[PDB]
């Protein structure tokens, strides 16, 4: 039941510097675009 | 010779700490057998009381009693005072923090966060 | 004059950061005891 802090992207209301690392965290291809490719090539 | 050990673990309710806190201070106290003999056979009866059953008006405390458990107080005061082991200021690690607040919340990101 | 010429070590930015948080800019000094 601990409940992780919140660091915003928008609200830093106190002026605290995070480390990028920390700041961070918080692609689908199909396959027919090769037969159409292919396809177009031929 | 005698042998025993108790480990710490999580403080999972302020109830588990309260208690190792009083098993502590049990084990230590010494009773007189003396004065219980003495105060018994003034009272007899009246000793064994029910939840509801005798009653005598207040039992008034000569002041020498008061006094042990007034420093017994201030000990466990001090004892508790002692409940969070501070970490020595140590500059060694690189500084990315701008206050101690800040400082201390880049700890806790630190734990949450790996 | 200027030289334009390869510094040594580097201006990296925890040593900004660190220079600010030795800036202290206003902690406080504390309220006077008298």
């Amino acid at each position: 039941w601990k409940i992780p802090p919140c660091i915003s992207n928008w609200k830093n209301a106190k002026g605290y510097t995070i480390p990028l690392d920390k700041r961070l965290a918080a692609v689908h291809i199909n396959e027919n675009f090769a037969k159409l490719a292919e396809a177009l090539y031929i | 010779k005698k042998k025993r050990k108790n480990p710490d673990l999580g403080f999972s309710d302020y109830a588990a700490a309260q208690l190792r806190q009083y098993h502590r201070l049990t084990k230590q106290i010494k009773p007189d057998m003396e004065t219980y003999e003495r105060l018994r056979e003034k009272h007899g009866e009246e000793f064994f009381p029910t939840s509801n059953s005798l009653l005598h008006g207040t039992h008034v405390p000569s002041t020498e009693e008061i006094d042990r458990m007034v420093i017994d107080l201030e000990k466990q005061i001090e004892k508790r005072d002692k409940y969070s082991r501070r970490r020595p200021y140590n500059d060694d690690a690189d500084i990315d923090y701008i206050n101690e607040r800040n400082a201390k919340f880049n700890k806790k990101a630190e734990r949450f966060y790996g | 004059v200027k030289n334009k010429a390869p510094a040594e070590v580097q201006i990296t930015a925890e040593q900004l950061l660190r220079e600010a948080k030795e800036r202290e800019l206003e902690l406080l000094p504390p309220p006077p005891q008298q």
